[PDB]
């Protein structure tokens, strides 16, 4: 999972 | 005839129209935006999705911010009459109302006015379809539980 | 016999204004993920709105974060539909  | 009704958008011409995906994976290191892992799963499924709903896809990959307002200029001056709908997809870093080229952003309004219903006649009447998978800021939700 | 300019648009936001969205390294982004999916299931039987509800429904349900950073684990997020559209919008016809 990771922020954009 | 007997009693018509227009509740729907008329989505039965010739083609249903453009699906242009645009896939920013790879920023120019002078950025210091990171690349983002997982977006060609994105662009793959959103192609063979859009594929089965009779659009013509168009897959673009590491645009500047440059090559965004021409391809979307250059859309918007195509011949769309015999087209139902169009069809955006921007796959990108973001903020609130600015969507990511390679070397630096967009403003989400430029690219939309292109397609204005003054700007863009063989669009007017017909439903225009922004998809935007892109930050819009930097909160998180801690959610609650049920 | 004019119709605004804005009219006829529909925006389709990942994400809640101010918020960051998540995309998965492996899976995809929980967004695209869950359009794509619901528009298989359900592009010949609903009205667009009523497919991105279930997008709004899946993405909120059945994603969180997992982060090793106490800052981003745990996370939620809910997509944003914004409508300008002046008419019901369905993939199918006839
Ligand atoms: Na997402």
């Amino acid at each position: 999972d990771e922020v954009d | 005839s007997g009693i018509s009704l227009d509740n729907s958008y008329k989505m039965d011409y010739p083609e249903m129209g453009l699906c242009i995906i645009i896939n920013n994976k790879n920023f120019h290191k002078s950025t210091g935006m990171t690349s983002r892992s997982g977006t060609d799963v994105d662009a793959a499924n959103l192609r063979e999705t859009f594929r089965n709903l009779k659009y013509e896809v168009r897959n673009k990959n590491d645009l500047t911010r440059e090559e965004i307002v021409e391809l979307m200029r250059d859309v918007s001056k195509e011949d769309h009459s015999k087209r139902s709908s169009f069809v955006c997809v921007l796959l990108s870093h973001g903020e609130e109302g600015i969507i990511f080229g390679t070397n630096g952003p967009v403003d989400l309004k430029k690219i939309t006015n292109f397609f204005r219903g003054d700007r863009c006649r063989e669009l007017t009447g017909k439903p225009k379809l922004f998809i935007i998978q892109a930050c819009r800021g930097t909160e998180l939700d801690c959610g609650i539980e049920t | 016999h004019k119709i605004p300019v804005e009219a006829d648009f529909l925006y389709a936001y990942s994400t809640a204004p101010g918020y960051y969205s998540w995309r998965n390294s492996k899976d995809g982004s929980w967004f695209i993920q869950s359009l794509c999916a619901m528009l298989k299931q359900y592009a010949d039987k609903l009205e667009f709105m009523h497919i991105l509800t279930r997008v709004n429904r899946k993405v909120a349900t059945e994603f969180e974060s997992f982060s090793f950073d106490a800052t981003f684990h745990a996370k939620k997020q809910i997509p944003c539909i914004v409508s300008m559209l002046t008419k019901e919008l369905y993939f199918y016809h006839h």
